[PDB]
RNA sequence: GGGUUGAUAUGAUGCCCUGACGAGUAGGCAGGCGUGGAGGUCAGUGACGAAGCCUAGACCGUAAGGUCGGGUCGAACGGCC
RNA sequence: AUGAAGAGCUUUUAGUGGGCCAUUUUUGGUAAGCAGAACUGGCGAUGCGGGAUGAACCGAACGUAGAGUUAAGGUGCCGGA
RNA sequence: GGAUGCUGGCAUAAUGGUUAUAUGCCGCCCGUCUUGAAACACGGACCAAGGAGUCUAACGUCUAUGCGAGUGUUUGGGUGUA
């Protein structure tokens, strides 16, 4: 149902990882620059993380976009869901975090209704 | 503790960044350092010729 | 405000973008003007030519009221008359009905003539003037009578 | 690799998108950026310029120099075009029957002009009465005029305004301004 | 201390002045407070001026 | 201690030559000087007066002033990163006329006579000055230059 | 406004008209090409034959490359390849022979390769690697409407009668040879012959004037 | 979009060059010469030969 | 550096075309991410479970970070200007 | 002659004001990986291939990738040839 | 002035992602002063939370806005849903 789209690149899978996030559990994953005189992490040696920079971007065709081809918007209600009535080829809903098992009942009832694909129609089902 | 006195190392490179541009030339320069004695009858020509012309063209 | 200050965006870089090697310290070259006749002698002579020594005769109390004399040019002189009687004096250019101007109500302690009013006639109430603007005032046709 | 000549990357130092966030100033840009593309008259291309100009590189423009203007021979039944504001000046007694386009006008400017027998237009009514410029005359006002100016290069021998908050006696009056004391710059 | 080309600035803050700093917070609330004074007063002589 | 003094390091070129001592002959006197005129500078070291600095030796430059005895030069004078127009007043003893701008202008005058001559019937002058070619073509005879074979020569100690 | 077929058919008559014109001045060229190089020869013969010996014109063109990368020269090096549009490593420029600029030469000798090219590695570079300066952009050539709205000016309509403008250098060498981008030529695809690129050509290495095996290298180059 | 290179894709080299269809009908990319009679000289061959 | 307001549809700071370029400490500038609180709005989420916490489970983004699922929990909390 | 990559102009402000190495010129010193100058180029601020190893030497300067060709240096094995 | 046509298998953990491990090659500890740090130079055993260019008076350049030869309501008064 998606829209037609290229092989979808991404130049970089790998996280991004803090130097010496490995090495101390005081230094957190989320990337830092290194900053420092000596750091052979700035200087870019042979062997040590890549860094992030612009280059590793990605294309403008496939960006945002999830691996099925459609966009992902977030919605809390039927009346935000209704805003990609028309656009079902090209966007697809998550229904929010904080929604509740009774109304992901209906949600997903309209969704499937009007066509609109839904990323994650299994949270707070019971059986 | 002894230390370098003087080097002129990196000076021209720091010129010529932005630099051995010549300063510029204008018509009509200024007269500051001519003879006064030039001066004083150059301001006189000056105002009888455009005196003159002002009545040819009248 | 706070956010668009560029401490936000110096949060990560170690020195806050004053320098590794000179590191930004308390008062490195002295507090206020410490040093005019010394270490700071070109800038007080490049940009502040007569700023060290004295120059005139002193005043022992001086009153800003004795001096209180100010300057209205001819240029203007019809901006303190309104303009709902302006046009017609300036049309009806006669004696017999010439508008007077007290420049000391507006505010105006000395009359100047920097340029060209109009030929009509004015009669001009000041304490002073100067000697252009009053031949200018006379030869448009009218009279600077003095008050105090 | 390359051995570079000029300096990479770097914006042509001139302004475009006025950073006013003025949206009748913006929809003015949206015209005459159109004009300046489609109608092939330098005239368009100048107003668009000035019209990104900041306040200062915009400085008012007196009716007495609209007069001076028209003064000039050819110039009597011209259109004045002023990209910026229109003061007013009691300087001039006499002033004649022209048309005036300019972004704003002051009161007493929008009076005098209009008591003369003129009329004040705006840069749109300008578009459609002159699309590329038909017998118009762009004024500009005085720049180095400012207070600013007069410290801009401050030295010995410029003679070039310190910049000094209490003038008078005993201001900066001394040595560095008389031979008297010390030198005279 | 001394720089780049500005004015001499006199700013007499080199004494305590933190122990003094009156800041007028007070200006509505004592404009309320003349106000409700007059009224008392016209009151009190309620025919004089 | 440091010397940096007006005539410092002037010794060989405010020396006035050799068999050219004494007094200057009159045609230095006789010349004349407009303004406008290019002139080098070449310090006389028997003119004490009016002498140039040691720095506007072999330095050219352009009248602005006439006086008396003396010549107001403008020369350009490099100060760090740029140019600074430096008036000197000059003795004429120090003076002479540069002789590139008087072979300029005869080419000028010689370029006006050959444009004013072919103009005459439309022949495409090309006046401007062009550098040295490549050779062209041509032939070499033998006709009594037959060639005449070398070889190099063994080592011997000459001495 | 139909228009479709009208104009249509008068553009397509006017193009007819310039490629008869450019087919007639490519034979022309060629038959000057064939007469120019048969005449030298048959004047070599005739010189053999009266026992005299003809000494060629000396060349009038030069092809130079630069040889050496971008770090480490001197200003005055520095300067000439900017105004020889030698950017970098293995860029390419016609150069006209003069004293003015043998001195150039001599100058950047060190960085850069140079010789005379033949009419085959011209035309073969040209066709190639042919990009011209339009307002500031590097366009590739691939058809003579671009060449005749630049250079129509200057009598040139189609690549040939430039590389003729080029090879047979013409009044015009200056403004056609600005016009033409600096040649980005590829590594040799056989390898540059030596063992060591820095000496001169005569003592073993790469630089300097090859005067006539400039085109293997640059035909190994493009 | 794209450069095609000249030297293949005929087309192109047609687009270019219209006198490339009768250059290769010709063959002058292999034009034979007229034959010559000339013989060099005695001195000439004497000092090419001389030691 | 240029093109493109034309009516009908969405964004003129938009879309599009063309060419070139891309190292970087100190330092400068710009565009963005995230936190506590304030005004406005989504008649936003929520005891049918908010926030927080754990999760070699998933997705988006060059990244800062954001989103989802599961577990635990119990009362509040977010998106956009 | 060649080239111009836009030319010219102004305002304001940061950091810096310990330097070091190589070729060549050169001073003191027996000499120094010593001290001090001149010109350029570099390190500092710079990773990459090579020099086993190295701040500076050779080569070459860096967005992310693919294919090809090469520089310097190499092709008994370690080691691609 | 940029690849289309024909055919087959699978349609699932098969490709792919993540993760651990193995293998080949590379890979010195961060931060800091310094010409020069992996240093036989200094700090750092670990973790959580807290933790450092702020506010003000007076100014400068630039920018934006309002009016414009004028400009500044808010010391104060009037009024008020305070
Ligand atoms: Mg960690
Ligand atoms: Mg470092
Ligand atoms: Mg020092
Ligand atoms: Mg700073
Ligand atoms: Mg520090
Ligand atoms: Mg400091
Ligand atoms: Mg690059
Ligand atoms: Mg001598
Ligand atoms: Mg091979
Ligand atoms: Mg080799
Ligand atoms: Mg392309
Ligand atoms: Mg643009
Ligand atoms: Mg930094
Ligand atoms: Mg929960
Ligand atoms: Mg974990
Ligand atoms: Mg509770
Ligand atoms: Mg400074
Ligand atoms: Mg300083
Ligand atoms: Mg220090
Ligand atoms: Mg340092
Ligand atoms: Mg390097
Ligand atoms: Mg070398
Ligand atoms: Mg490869
Ligand atoms: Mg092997
Ligand atoms: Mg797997
Ligand atoms: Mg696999
Ligand atoms: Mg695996
Ligand atoms: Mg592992
Ligand atoms: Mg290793
Ligand atoms: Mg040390
Ligand atoms: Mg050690
Ligand atoms: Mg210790
Ligand atoms: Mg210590
Ligand atoms: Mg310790
Ligand atoms: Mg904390
Ligand atoms: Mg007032
Ligand atoms: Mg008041």
């Amino acid at each position: 149902a998606s829209l037609p789209h290229p092989k979808i690149v991404k130049k970089h899978t790998k996280k991004f990882k803090r130097h010496h996030s490995d090495r101390y559990h005081r230094v957190a994953e989320n990337w830092r620059k290194q900053k420092g005189i000596d750091s052979v992490v700035r200087r870019r040696f042979r062997g040590n993380i890549s860094q992030p920079k612009i280059g590793y971007g990605s294309n403008k065709k496939t960006k945002f976009l999830s691996p099925s081809g459609h966009k992902t918007f977030l919605v809390a209600n039927v009346k935000d869901l209704e805003t990609l009535t028309m656009h079902t080829k090209t966007y697809a809903a998550e229904i929010a975090h904080n929604i509740s098992a009774k109304n992901r009942v209906v949600i997903l009832a309209r969704a499937k209704a009007l066509g609109i694909k839904v990323t994650n129609p299994k949270g707070r089902l019971a059986l | 503790a002894k230390s370098k006195n003087h080097t002129a190392h990196n000076q021209t490179r720091k010129a010529h960044r932005n630099g051995i541009k010549k300063p510029k030339t204008y018509k009509y320069p200024s007269l500051k350092g001519v003879d006064p004695k030039f001066r004083r009858n150059h301001k006189h020509a000056l105002h009888g010729t455009a005196k003159a012309l002002a009545a040819a063209k009248k | 405000p706070s956010r668009f200050t560029k401490t936000r965006k110096h949060r990560g870089h170690v020195s806050a973008g004053k320098g590794r090697i000179g590191k930004h310290r308390k008062h490195p070259g002295g507090r206020g003007m410490a040093g005019g006749q010394h270490h700071h002698r070109i800038n007080m002579d490049k940009y502040h030519p007569g700023y060290f020594g004295k120059v005139g005769m002193r005043y022992f109390h001086k009153q800003q009221a004795h001096f209180w004399k100010p300057v209205l040019n001819l240029d203007k002189l019809w901006t303190l008359i309104p303009e709902d009687k302006r046009d017609q004096y300036l049309k009806s250019a006669s004696k017999e009905t010439a508008p007077v101007i007290d420049t000391l109500a507006a505010g105006y302690g000395k009359i100047l003539g920097k340029g060209r009013i109009p030929n009509v006639p004015v009669i001009v109430k000041a304490r002073f003037v100067s000697k252009l603007a009053e031949e200018k005032i006379r030869a448009a046709g009218g009279v600077v009578e003095l008050i105090a | 690799g390359i051995d570079h000549t000029s300096k990479q990357h770097k914006r042509s130092g001139h302004r475009t998108a006025p950073k006013s966030d003025n949206v009748y100033l913006k929809l003015l840009v949206k015209l005459y950026t159109f004009l300046a593309r489609r109608t092939d008259a330098p005239f368009n291309k100048v107003v668009l310029k000035a019209l990104f100009l900041s306040k200062i590189n915009r400085p008012p423009v007196s009716v007495s120099r609209i007069a001076r203007a028209l003064k000039q021979e050819g110039a009597a039944n011209k259109t004045v075009v002023v990209v910026g504001t229109v003061t007013d000046d009691a300087r001039i007694f006499e002033f004649p029957k022209t048309t005036v386009a300019a972004l704003r006008f002051t009161a007493g400017a929008r009076a005098k002009i209009v008591k003369a027998g003129g009329e004040c237009i705006t840069l749109d009514q300008l578009a459609v009465r002159a699309p590329k410029g038909q017998n118009t005359l762009i004024l500009r006002g005085p720049r180095n005029s400012r207070e600013a100016v007069r410290h801009f290069g401050m030295g010995p021998h410029k003679g070039k305004a310190p910049r000094i908050l209490s003038t008078g006696r005993k201001f900066e009056r001394a040595r560095g301004r008389r031979r008297s004391k010390g030198f005279k710059v | 201390a001394i720089s780049k080309n500005l004015p001499i600035l006199k700013n007499h803050f080199r004494k305590h002045w933190q122990e003094r700093v009156k800041v007028h917070f007070d200006q509505a609330g004592k404009k309320v407070s003349r106000r409700n004074a007059r009224a008392t007063r016209a009151a009190k002589i309620a025919p004089r001026p | 201690g440091k010397s940096h003094g007006y005539r410092s390091r002037t010794r060989y070129m405010f020396q006035r030559d050799f068999r050219k001592h004494g007094a200057v002959h009159l045609s230095t006197y006789l010349k004349v000087y407009k303004v406008g005129d290019i002139v080098d500078i070449k310090a006389n070291g028997s003119i004490q007066k009016g002498m140039p600095h040691k720095f506007y030796q072999g330095k050219t430059g352009v009248v602005y002033n006439v006086t008396k005895s003396s010549v107001g030069v403008i020369i350009n004078k490099m100060v760090g990163n740029r140019y600074l127009e430096k008036r000197l007043n000059l003795r004429v003893e120090h003076i002479k006329h540069s002789k590139c701008r008087q072979e300029f202008l005869e080419r000028v005058k010689a370029n006006a006579a050959k444009r004013a001559e072919a103009k005459a019937q439309g022949v495409a002058v090309q006046l401007k000055r062009q550098p040295a070619q490549p050779r062209e073509s041509r032939i070499v005879s033998t006709e009594g230059n037959v060639p005449q074979t070398l070889a190099p020569v063994p080592y011997e100690t000459f001495i | 406004a139909e228009q479709v077929a009208a104009e249509r058919a008068a553009r397509k008559a006017a193009n007819k008209e310039k490629r008869a014109i450019i087919l007639e001045r490519n034979a022309a060229y060629q038959k000057e090409y064939e007469t120019a190089e048969r005449n030298i020869i048959q004047a070599k013969r005739d010189a053999k034959a009266a026992g005299s010996y003809y000494v060629e014109a000396q060349h009038k063109l030069v092809f130079v490359v630069r040889i050496k990368g971008i770090n480490k020269i001197p200003p005055k090096p520095r300067k000439v390849l900017q105004l020889l549009r030698l950017t970098r490593i293995n860029s390419g420029t016609f150069v006209k022979v003069t004293k003015a600029t043998l001195e150039l030469l001599k100058l950047i000798e060190p960085y850069v390769a140079y010789g005379y090219p033949s009419y085959s590695t011209i035309r073969q570079l040209v066709y190639k690697r042919g990009f011209g300066k339009i307002n500031k952009q590097r366009v590739p050539l691939s058809d003579n409407a671009i060449i005749e709205a630049n250079l129509g000016k200057y009598g040139i309509l189609s690549i040939d009668d430039l590389i003729h403008e080029i090879i047979t250098v013409g009044p015009h060498f200056k403004q056609a040879n600005n016009f033409l981008w600096p040649f980005k030529l590829s590594n040799p695809s056989g390898g540059w012959g030596v063992p060591r690129k820095f000496k001169h050509f005569i003592q073993g290495g790469s630089f300097g004037n090859r005067e006539e095996f400039i085109n293997k290298l640059v035909k190994s180059m493009n | 979009v794209l450069k095609k290179n000249p030297l293949k894709n005929k087309q192109v080299l047609l687009r270019l060059n219209p006198y490339a269809k009768v250059f290769a009908a010709e063959k002058l990319g292999s034009k034979k010469a007229e034959k010559t009679g000339t013989k060099p000289a005695a001195v000439f061959t004497e000092t090419l030969k001389h030691d």
